[PDB]
């Protein structure tokens, strides 16, 4: 309760400064003996590429999901910016110091630089391989070895760095183009930014989610929030006629007595040393958050009504609920304006729907009275766009802002109907109250000014493009307080503290940034989620996290519904270049990763026909085919899903040349023997007994009579006759020279969070402030 | 086409019902209709003319709305309006004339000008009214 | 198998639902006190949003009935029973906005069991019928004018 | 969860005199199962309700 949504709000710091150290790679080169055709180890040994972590699954599906997590890890580690002075390392060799990039880089060199390799050209290169700085442009040249796929990564990380410059001018510019402009306030800074500055652009695009169309439930929660936020600002008022004094002259001016009541119920309204401040705050926030309030009055508290007219003249009515403006107006129309304006006859009969206030317009005649009606009735909000960047602000009719000829007119109309009558007395109590508005009018003129400004000020600070809808939790406001605020003010002038204002900006800011950001985080995922065919990662998942990261919301305490509809809208959104640009990268090569690396394969072919084996250098000559040219196929993923249509069962039974595809467990064997016995024709049996298969551990034959104690056969003369080889590309080799890449980045940066702070915001003397009319706000003494 | 029509009874029932004096109520149902238009327009560009001794003029739209605020129209209200109508007048003229010259056999009936072919567009239909002519 | 069916439409083509909703999406207007339309339409929307899911419901039944049904020997003409079976809109309403990506069906073993029963039963009915008839007819040409 | 967002949406207590006769909705974790079953059998069985 109350200060329970504020501590959750003030306590929001999405401004994390993401950065990195380790150059993100995936494959470290490794050893392994060389097998020259004929199957002998020729020594020296060559260098190939395998992956750090062969995690890869069992089943195409589990595979795809796996990668997915990579995406999430990539984003959480997503390097916001980058710098290399912090990446230094040393080269054991070279024309000198060497200072290169990332431990791994180092290791490798020293390593190859010992195990007698291709000789010269390598040692040589490693040598005159250094760094150098082009100081002038603040540029940096650091050498580094990676792998086509690695350069790929880290590269874009450099060509992207979301860190724009930072000059005095930009600081000045992020201070709303309507406040620096506002006179009454003054800026001022204590330092001069270096050419070395930078800043993170907290992006704040609009409600890419039209969260007001049908979702009411949540808007209400927002408004609420934005509202409390507001009160936390709305300047606490200053010095106003001591409670007692006023209320005492109050009893006087009216003339009271003994069991002779008339106006006596108009002062359970005093308490304003509380009410005025509440009524004041409450009113603004309402506007800002653009929340809708209710109305608690009496029908015997006429005064309380009069002041209503004050209110009404102001807030465009649409700002209050329907069932409330209805009551109010008719209450006025029926017990306030007819019953002393010899207009009764029909105490006004009403039946709901249409506009019970309005109708009073085309009703009786009198000009003063008549203008009020049109001005109040058809008075709305002015829908205004841009405000020094898409603010999408709702403003109050220029007219009203201090050029309050409305108040003066609201009074003149009151001064003129206090003429005719009907029930003899009654008028006494009624008009007496009316006059208390008149005298005070000199001051009432003020109140208007106040709000006028304040709302009109605070405003700018909102980046949360507020709109105009019906709330639902409806904040409550009594005519009690209203009335107090009214006759109880003047001579005073109050205004938004500097520090206060910023704080306001800052918050909405963050918040925005978070919304926008998570949005991107969200989208990115879902889209990836589709071009993955994960018809099994039920999305009730993403939405949840999303909302959560936006505190305030009782996640568990909100249905599965709205949630889905939420996806439906997200799905139709683009991705932030950053996000997107990376996924394209992951996919594009995806294949290459998978296929390489052990612990898996791809698929197996069963040609009931003897056949040769490739002689690749890595392994001796074994069971492989990077092409599977011909034969039919059968997705396993679509198998253990389809429930196997004995299609496979039949083909296996009848022995027909065929193949399989997907995630698979390889199994290495040696002792030639196994081969001649044609062992690999086994395994396949299983299946028949078990519709589903994973129990399928396919066969491979790493064979080089060098390491295979059973060489006896390489002897005679020969050629490897197998039945059924394996789909699995082969780990590219390692051409160091070209396997390296070069890097650029910057030197001695300087990141800054928050900003603003750099200003001793001071204020003029209250007694002479100004509004959008260049006039002294508060001049009546 | 039907579009075109409105654009006029709009102005006539306008340049006629809108003058120094009248009480709002005789035009509430009118003012509205009017504005609706302005909106749909603003932003779009038009090509009128380009044949014979016919001036080729371009037209941009960026105009305000109306003050439903006042009661009995004050002179000042009119003038700030007439000035906005006189662009539509001098416009429509240049519009009618442009499609009042082109002809075609096959599909002779339908609209021809780069001005009107864009009017039959869907995003405009939000304008029709009082077809008693 | 006289097993009164129903619209493929209903089946999974579902749309009826989509139309049941679209028709709802344009019922938001005046007439009486405000505490009315407010409360009313707000409820309606809860059907709408959920509509994405309400769809699923149709599918569900569509299948289930359309499935189970199969294994019924006992023909089934439509008749006006003499007894009702109370159904509290309470539950109805729940099921409605209260179902998510759930998806259940008839366990194999379950289905058979169903067939089996109707089967037996049938067989019994039919059989006793014969047992019955046989007797009565005999009963007449035996002049056993009694039972 | 649902019934709570329900009150947010529903505007429970708003003047009307006959409250809490709309929320006997409960025991739904069950009601749905009953309503569901009940509905099918009705059909199959060739019952009427």
């Amino acid at each position: 309760p109350k200060e329970s949504i504020l501590k959750k709000l003030e306590d929001i710091k999405p401004e994390q400064a993401k950065k990195q150290t380790k150059l993100f790679r995936i494959f470290e080169p490794r050893q392994l003996p060389i097998y020259r055709a004929n199957g002998e180890k020729e020594l020296r040994n060559r260098w190939y590429w395998k992956l750090k972590k062969d995690t890869l699954p069992d089943g195409d599906y589990d595979v795809r999901e796996y990668f997915l997590n990579l995406y999430d890890q990539v984003l959480t580690e997503m390097p916001d910016y980058l710098l290399l002075k912090d990446m230094a390392v040393e080269n054991k060799n070279s024309r000198d110091a060497g200072k290169v990039v990332d431990s791994e880089t180092a290791s490798i060199c020293d390593a190859i630089f010992q195990d007698e390799e291709t000789e010269g050209a390598v040692r040589r290169f490693i040598a005159e391989m250094r760094q150098r700085v082009q100081a002038d442009r603040n540029v940096v040249n650091y050498p580094s070895i990676l792998h086509p796929i690695d350069y790929a990564f880290n590269e874009y990380f450099l060509q992207h760095q979301l860190v724009e410059p930072l000059n005095n001018d930009i600081i000045f510019n992020y201070i709303p183009e309507r406040i620096r402009n506002d006179v009454n306030y003054i800026l001022n800074m204590d330092r001069n930014l270096p050419s070395t500055a930078r800043y993170i652009r907290p992006n704040l695009l609009q409600d890419r989610l039209n969260l007001h169309d049908n979702f009411e439930s949540l808007w209400d929660t927002i408004t609420t929030s934005n509202y409390i936020l507001a009160r936390s600002v709305v300047p606490d008022l200053k010095e106003l006629v001591s409670t007692e004094a006023q209320i005492q002259k109050m009893s006087q001016d009216l003339q009271l007595e003994a069991l002779t009541i008339q106006s006596e119920t108009q002062f359970l309204t005093g308490i304003n040393s509380q009410a005025a401040n509440d009524c004041f705050k409450t009113l603004i926030a309402a506007m800002l958050s653009q929340r809708t309030m209710s109305l608690d009055f009496v029908t015997t508290n006429y005064m309380s009504l009069i002041s209503g007219m004050w209110l009404l003249t102001v807030v465009p009515n649409d700002m209050f609920i329907r069932e409330s403006l209805v009551a109010c107006q008719l209450a006025i129309v029926n017990t306030i304006i007819y019953p002393a304006f010899g207009m009764q006859r029909m105490h006004y009969r009403n039946g709901d729907p249409q506009t019970p206030f309005q109708i009073a317009e085309q009703q009786i005649q009198n000009f003063q009275v008549a203008n009020w009606l049109h001005f109040v009735n058809n008075n709305q909000f002015r829908q205004v766009v841009i405000d020094g960047v898409l603010n999408q602000v709702l403003n109050d009719n220029i007219r009203n802002g201090h050029v309050i000829n409305q108040l003066m007119e609201a009074l003149m109309q009151l001064s003129r109907q206090q003429f005719p009558t009907m029930p003899v007395d009654y008028k006494r109590s009624i008009q007496r109250g009316i006059l208390l508005l008149s005298n005070r009018l000199g001051q009432l003129v003020d109140l208007t000014r106040l709000l006028a400004y304040n709302y009109e000020t605070l405003m700018a600070c909102v980046t949360m493009n507020m709109q105009h809808v019906q709330t639902l939790t409806t904040e409550k406001l009594q005519l009690t307080s209203v009335t107090s605020l009214c006759m109880l003010i003047g001579n005073a002038t109050v205004i938004p503290s500097p520090q206060t204002l910023f704080h306001y900006y800052n918050v909405n800011v963050n918040f925005h940034s978070n919304y926008n950001e998570r949005i991107n985080d969200a989208v990115a995922i879902i889209t990836a989620a589709n071009r993955l065919n994960l018809y099994q990662k039920k999305m009730k998942a993403i939405v949840e996290d999303f909302l959560k990261r936006l505190h305030i919301f009782d996640v568990a305490r909100v249905p599965d519904d709205q949630m889905y509809r939420l996806r439906d809208r997200l799905r139709l959104l683009p991705v932030e270049v950053r996000r997107l640009d990376i996924f394209n990268l992951i996919l594009m090569n995806m294949d290459q990763i998978e296929r390489a690396s052990d612990k898996i394969a791809q698929g197996v072919i069963i040609a009931y026909r003897d056949m040769q084996l490739e002689r690749d250098e890595m392994y001796g000559y074994v069971n492989i085919a990077r092409n599977l040219d011909g034969f039919q196929q059968i997705n396993l993923e679509e198998l253990m899903r389809t429930g196997d249509y004995a299609q496979i069962t039949n083909m296996l039974l009848n022995n027909q040349p065929v193949a399989l595809v997907g995630a698979l467990p390889f199994v290495t064997d040696s002792s030639v023997i196994s081969l001649i016995a044609k062992l690999d024709a086994t395994v396949f049996a299983q299946i028949v007994k078990l519709r589903k298969v994973d129990t399928l551990k396919p066969i491979l034959y790493k064979i080089n009579s060098d390491s295979n104690d059973f060489y006896l056969v390489a002897n005679y003369d020969w050629v490897p006759t197998s039945t059924t080889k394996v789909y699995k590309q082969v780990p590219q080799q390692f051409d160091f020279r070209n396997s390296m890449h070069m890097l650029t980045s910057n030197l001695t940066f300087t990141v800054y969070s928050d900003l603003l702070a750099f200003v001793s915001a001071d204020t003029v003397e209250p007694i002479n402030a100004v509004a959008f009319d260049n006039m002294r706000i508060m001049n009546e003494l | 086409m039907d579009v075109l029509y409105s654009l006029s009874k709009t102005l006539k029932d306008a340049r006629d019902k809108i003058v120094e004096g009248t009480l709002y109520s005789n035009v509430s149902d009118l003012i509205q209709q009017f504005n609706q238009m302005i909106i749909t327009m603003n932003g779009n560009e038009f090509q009128t003319g380009g044949i014979g001794n016919l001036p080729i003029r371009n037209w941009n739209f960026d105009f305000g709305l109306l003050g439903t605020t006042l009661l009995n129209l004050d002179a000042n209200y009119v003038e700030t309006a007439r000035n906005t109508i006189d662009y539509f007048v001098d416009f429509v003229d240049n519009v009618c004339m442009d499609e009042m010259v082109r002809e075609s056999q096959r599909n002779g009936i339908a609209p021809q000008s780069d001005s009107l072919r864009k009017l039959s567009g869907l995003k405009f239909k939000r304008i029709n009214f009082d077809n008693s002519s």
